[PDB]
């Protein structure tokens, strides 16, 4: 079947150059235009398209920023991205039906144009001296540059909010609606050797 | 008590809807399916091949069923025509209708194209067999066949003109792709196709009424008829005859090349010559040139010999087919080559019919027992031409799909235009060369033996 | 570049019917593709030429003739609650709109304010966190440190699988030097005809 396998996530630094690949398989790559997309937490943009046995056609916004290449001896469709800073997005590699103009099969690879690599800081945000029935506890994770996995010890009432940029690092919050409070701890899931778990005290 | 001129005119007029519908389909169905119906060219290739092969399949089966039809109070052929025409015009109108379905438009077009081909066969095969029932005298039958041929040519011209000038008048927006990167609607084009189909169906019903009213049956009561179920034996006997088989192969190939041109010429005009709004005028020019060139070729076959006539008529389109793919689509060169291709179409579809009675006389001299060879030849020829023209059209549209033909488009890729130039310039020239080489091996040698065979026709 | 526009970026539908509308700035001649993207997955083609499915469940039909296109789901299930896009394949520079479905629930927000912890106060910082765990619709959060503040960072999750309600986290980051402006109040404004104020001193 037609499929396009894309490279893993890349982390360029400010103004580096990033080359994304699609190992297209299941179809003659030289017969179809292989496209690229661009989704930065929004709707889908359109960088360019590349005919693997010929011309490359760009959008006027991406002329000089994107550069599409096609290796027909490896059935590989590649996108080289130049100057960066706001190109942190997800790039797709959808091929095209030779007649219509729509995209039947797609890919997907993330690009994160940021700088730094830091260990997260865990703060046990708690109540301010009040209580009525069920009470809300929390946990603030501040100052990291990867994807964490916040967990709680066997309690399923948690809401882990999506992270946001604060300068060049990421901030995340978690909340739990616990009725009784004998003992609760916040455990984070930062894969880069930072597995700090901290309890939540009173006041 | 002979055939009246009004009766022969009605019989001839009854043969016009077949030519009108056939020329409209064979010139515009690829344009309708690929562009107007918004079909994948794989599905369009499937539909074209299956419809033009089901026509060939339905010809002998409906022929046998008509041969088994008994005698009613209205005739042997009139009930078939009268009960087939409303369903035929319904299916013809539903060929050129684009339904609103989520998936399976290919099934719609397959079903209605094949149903229309079946009902048109049920119209035509009794109608073709009707020339033996209108009158007993052979001269009246020949006069009726001459009337039918003249009105068939006029019906070809009228159907091409009607479909071209109704379809082409209302244009539609194109579709730009990445090969183009650096008010009329599509529904108006679909409405134009429906209007043309409705006008053709009205002409179909009017001519069916004319044919039913103006033509009688005389009963005949099989006065000299015979079962003649020796279809396979007759085919084997005809193929065992040298000149017959050679004429079959030559005419078949030549007609295959020109049916390939008839199929994939509108796409060539639109996407290579750039006539997005003027291809219908080019088709009308070709048809008018063929109509004008019929007396020219009837003059040339007599004044210069049928052999040289059928050679130069087939080889005349070759320089112009070379020219139309080696020039940057000049407006005057296309019209000149259209006139030349009309002259060559007239030659190709006229001169073998002139050569046929000589081969009939030769077969009569060779085999004293002859009971259908003139009809067995036409049945074999029409079956193979319809089936192989469907095969060629399916392969052509599938190759357009392989080359990446864009639906509508305003410009095709450099590989689709190459396939169109091959399908207009390479494959028709190859088939014409094959037919010419077969016609070279012609032991009849025009008149050099023909009158001698006629002398044996005087002897027996 | 034809301007493809989906007006409603959020749609409410539970099990009855959804009619996602796409409008083009130029007449595309019935050339509109419809994609369905689930979160964490690439966009998957549903409809092409504005009416033709591509191997998908029969509930997702689509209509439209010229500069007004609609996709209709008549049996909207849990897999159908994803994001949808309408692409035009009339001209070379292809363009998308963007839309999403949501289930329907009641109303009623909640709020809770949390002061900075001692550990954050030790390392030269103070983040006041306002949590808004369960509500349906859209909400606005205002910070009053005896005066309105516009230096807060806000985040929202999607919709809960079971509760079918949204949440919100507002973080106000203030250094220790600027940590003497009196009392901190978080004010929430939802469809409840009154703000919810949670304050600390
Ligand atoms: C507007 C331009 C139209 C067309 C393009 C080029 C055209 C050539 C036009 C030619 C004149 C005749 C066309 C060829 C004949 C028409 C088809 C045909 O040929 O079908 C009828 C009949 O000719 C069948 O032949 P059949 O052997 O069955 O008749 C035997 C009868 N009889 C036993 C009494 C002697
Ligand atoms: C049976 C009667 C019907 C007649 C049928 C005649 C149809 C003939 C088909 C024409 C083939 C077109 O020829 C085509 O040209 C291009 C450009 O050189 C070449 O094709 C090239 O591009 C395609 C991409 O589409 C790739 O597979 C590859 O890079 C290469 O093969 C081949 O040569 C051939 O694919
Ligand atoms: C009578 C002749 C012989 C019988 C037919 C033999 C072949 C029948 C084919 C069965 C399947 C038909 O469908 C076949 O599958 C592929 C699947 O990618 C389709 O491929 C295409 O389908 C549609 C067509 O626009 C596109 O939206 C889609 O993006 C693309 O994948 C082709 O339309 C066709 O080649
Ligand atoms: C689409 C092409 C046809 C366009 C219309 C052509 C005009 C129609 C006339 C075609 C036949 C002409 O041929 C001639 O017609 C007339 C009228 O029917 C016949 O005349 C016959 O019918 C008329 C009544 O209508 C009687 O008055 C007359 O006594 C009788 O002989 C002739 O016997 C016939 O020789
Ligand atoms: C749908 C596309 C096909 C359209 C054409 C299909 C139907 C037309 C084929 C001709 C069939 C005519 O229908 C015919 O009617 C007469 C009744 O009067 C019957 O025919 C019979 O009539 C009488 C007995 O009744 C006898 O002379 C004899 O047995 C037979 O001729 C049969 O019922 C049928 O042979
Ligand atoms: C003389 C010739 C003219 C005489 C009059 C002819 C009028 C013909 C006009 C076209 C009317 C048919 O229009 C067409 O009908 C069928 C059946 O309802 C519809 O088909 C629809 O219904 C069928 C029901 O099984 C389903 O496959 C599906 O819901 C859909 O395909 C088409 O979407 C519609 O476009
Ligand atoms: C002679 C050789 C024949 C070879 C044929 C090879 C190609 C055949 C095309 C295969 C796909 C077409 O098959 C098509 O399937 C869909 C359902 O899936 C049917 O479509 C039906 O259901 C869909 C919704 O699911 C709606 O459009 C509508 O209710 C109805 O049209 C069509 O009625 C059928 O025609
Ligand atoms: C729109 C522009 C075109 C308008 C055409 C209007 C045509 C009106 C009727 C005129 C028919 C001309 O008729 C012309 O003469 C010869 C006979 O000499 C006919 O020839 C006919 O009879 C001879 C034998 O008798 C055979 O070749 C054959 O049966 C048949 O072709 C042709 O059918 C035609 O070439
Ligand atoms: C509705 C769709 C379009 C329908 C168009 C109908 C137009 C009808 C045109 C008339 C065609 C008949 O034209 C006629 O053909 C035959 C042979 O071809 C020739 O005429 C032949 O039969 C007549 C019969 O009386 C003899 O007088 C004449 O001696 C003989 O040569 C002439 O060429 C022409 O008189
Ligand atoms: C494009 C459609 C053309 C329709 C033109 C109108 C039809 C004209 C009829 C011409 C038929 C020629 O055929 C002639 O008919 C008359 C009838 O009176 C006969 O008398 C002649 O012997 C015959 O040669
Ligand atoms: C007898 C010869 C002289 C006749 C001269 C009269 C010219 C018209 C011939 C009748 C043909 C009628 O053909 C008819 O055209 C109209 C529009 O073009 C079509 O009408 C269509 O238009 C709308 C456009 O929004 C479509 O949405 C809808 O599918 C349909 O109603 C009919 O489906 C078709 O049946
Ligand atoms: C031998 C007999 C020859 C008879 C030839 C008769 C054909 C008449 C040619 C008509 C020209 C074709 O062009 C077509 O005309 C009709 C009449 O306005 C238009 O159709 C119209 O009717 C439909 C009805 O719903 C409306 O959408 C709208 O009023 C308009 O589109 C088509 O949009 C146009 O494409
Ligand atoms: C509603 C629109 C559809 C109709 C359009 C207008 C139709 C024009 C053609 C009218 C029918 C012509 O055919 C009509 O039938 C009778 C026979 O039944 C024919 O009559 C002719 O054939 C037979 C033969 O023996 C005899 O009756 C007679 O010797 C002869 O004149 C006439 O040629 C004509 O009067």
């Amino acid at each position: 079947a037609s499929k396009l396998e894309l490279s893993g996530p890349a982390e360029p630094r400010g103004s580096k150059s990033a080359q994304i690949t699609c190992k297209a398989k299941g179809f003659p790559e030289a017969r179809f235009w292989v496209f690229w997309l661009f989704q930065r937490a929004a709707a889908l943009d359109w960088p360019a398209a590349n005919f693997s046995g010929g011309p490359v056609q760009f959008e006027s916004r991406f002329q000089g920023n994107a550069s599409l290449k096609g290796s027909q001896a490896q059935a590989n469709a590649e996108l080289n991205i130049g100057a960066l800073g706001s190109s942190t997005a997800t790039y797709r590699c959808g091929w095209k039906l030779a007649n219509g103009g729509f995209f039947p099969s797609w890919g997907g690879a993330n690009v994160n144009g940021a700088a730094g690599a830091k260990a997260p800081a865990v703060y046990p945000v708690e109540i301010s001296g009040a209580g009525t029935g069920s009470v809300t506890l929390g946990c603030l994770v501040k100052g990291y540059n990867a994807k964490p996995n916040l967990t709680w010890p066997g309690a399923s009432g948690a809401l882990t909010f999506p992270s946001e940029l604060n300068g060049a690092l990421w901030n995340l919050a978690s909340a739990v609606t616990g009725s009784g409070f004998p003992s609760a701890t916040c455990a984070v899931g930062f894969g880069a050797a930072t597995d700090v778990d901290k309890k939540v005290a009173a006041a | 008590s002979r055939l009246s001129v009004c009766s022969k005119l009605c019989y001839a007029i009854g043969g016009a809807p077949y030519q009108i519908t056939g020329c409209a389909i064979g010139f515009f169905l690829q344009i309708y399916l690929l562009d107007v119906a918004l079909l994948d060219p794989f599905y369009a290739s499937i539909i074209l091949f299956v419809g033009r092969a089901w026509d060939a399949v339905t010809d002998p089966t409906v022929g046998f069923l008509v041969s088994r039809t008994p005698w009613t109070r209205f005739g042997r052929m009139m009930p078939w025509i009268v009960l087939s025409t409303p369903f035929a015009v319904l299916c013809y109108f539903l060929i050129w209708y684009v339904p609103s379905v989520d998936q399976g438009k290919v099934v719609w077009y397959l079903i209605f194209y094949c149903c229309f081909q079946t009902l048109q066969t049920c119209f035509h095969v009794p109608y073709s067999a009707l020339t033996m029932f209108i009158s007993t005298e052979q001269k009246e039958r020949d006069s009726a066949t001459a009337y039918r041929m003249t009105v068939e040519v006029l019906g070809t011209l009228i159907g091409t003109a009607i479909q071209g000038q109704i379809v082409g008048m209302a244009n539609a927006p194109c579709i730009s792709t990445e090969i183009d990167l650096q008010h009329v609607s599509l529904q108006d084009l679909r409405n134009a196709y429906m209007i043309a189909s409705g006008v053709i169906c009205a002409i179909y019903v009017v001519c069916a009424v004319v044919l039913f009213l103006g033509v009688k049956e005389q009963k005949d009561t099989c006065r000299v008829r015979t079962e003649p179920m020796s279809f396979f034996q007759g085919i084997c006997m005809v193929m065992g005859h040298g000149p017959y088989a050679k004429l079959v192969m030559g005419f078949l190939f030549t007609s295959l090349a020109f049916m390939l041109l008839e199929g994939n010429f509108a796409l060539f005009c639109i996407y290579n010559l750039g006539f997005r709004n003027d291809f219908q005028n080019v088709l009308l020019v070709i048809m008018l040139s063929a109509t004008l060139a019929i007396p020219f070729w009837q003059w040339f076959l007599t004044k210069f010999g049928k052999k040289t006539a059928v050679y130069i008529g087939t080889t005349s389109v070759v320089p112009f087919l070379i020219s139309v793919v080696l020039v940057p689509s000049s407006l005057a060169v296309t019209y000149i080559a259209s006139f030349a291709a009309g002259v060559s179409v007239a030659a190709a579809f006229l001169l073998p019919w002139s050569m046929l009675p000589d081969v009939v006389d030769d077969f009569k001299v060779q085999n004293p027992e002859s009971q259908g060879h003139e009809a067995i030849f036409y049945s074999f020829y029409v079956f193979f031409t319809k089936f192989a023209s469907g095969v060629s059209l399916g392969v052509s549209t599938l190759s357009l799909d392989f080359a990446g033909y864009v639906t509508r488009g305003c410009t095709q890729p450099g590989e689709v235009k190459l396939t169109l130039k091959i399908l207009v310039s390479a494959a028709p020239i190859v088939l014409i060369i094959i037919g010419l080489l077969i016609f070279i091996s012609y032991p009849i040698n025009e008149e050099k033996r023909q009158g001698n065979r006629k002398l044996l026709n005087e002897q027996r | 570049a034809l301007d493809i526009n989906s007006p409603e970026a959020e749609k409410n539908a539970k099990g009855a019917r959804a009619r996602i509308t796409c409008n083009a700035g130029n007449q595309v001649g019935s050339a509109v593709a419809w994609f369905n993207q689930r979160p964490g997955d690439p966009a998957s083609l549903l409809t092409y030429w504005a009416a033709t499915e591509k191997g998908v469940a029969g509930k997702q039909s689509a209509q439209g003739a010229s500069t007004k296109f609609s996709m209709s789901s008549a049996g909207p299930e849990a897999p159908s609650l994803s994001s949808y896009w309408c692409l035009l394949f009339e001209k070379g520079a292809f363009s998308f709109g963007g839309s999403k479905l949501n289930p329907r629930e009641g109303a009623g927000p909640q709020a809770s304010i949390l002061p900075p912890s001692a550990d954050l106060n030790t390392s030269g910082g103070a983040a006041v966190v306002c949590f808004l765990p369960n509500w349906y619709g859209n909400i606005t959060v205002q910070w009053k440190t005896e005066a309105p503040q516009s230096q807060a960072n806000m985040s929202w999750p999607g919709q809960a699988g079971a509760n079918a309600a949204y949440a919100m986290a507002a973080v106000l980051a203030i250094t220790k030097g600027d940590y003497g402006p009196g009392s901190f109040t978080c004010n929430a404004s939802n469809r409840g005809t009154g703000p919810f104020a949670m304050s600390l001193n």
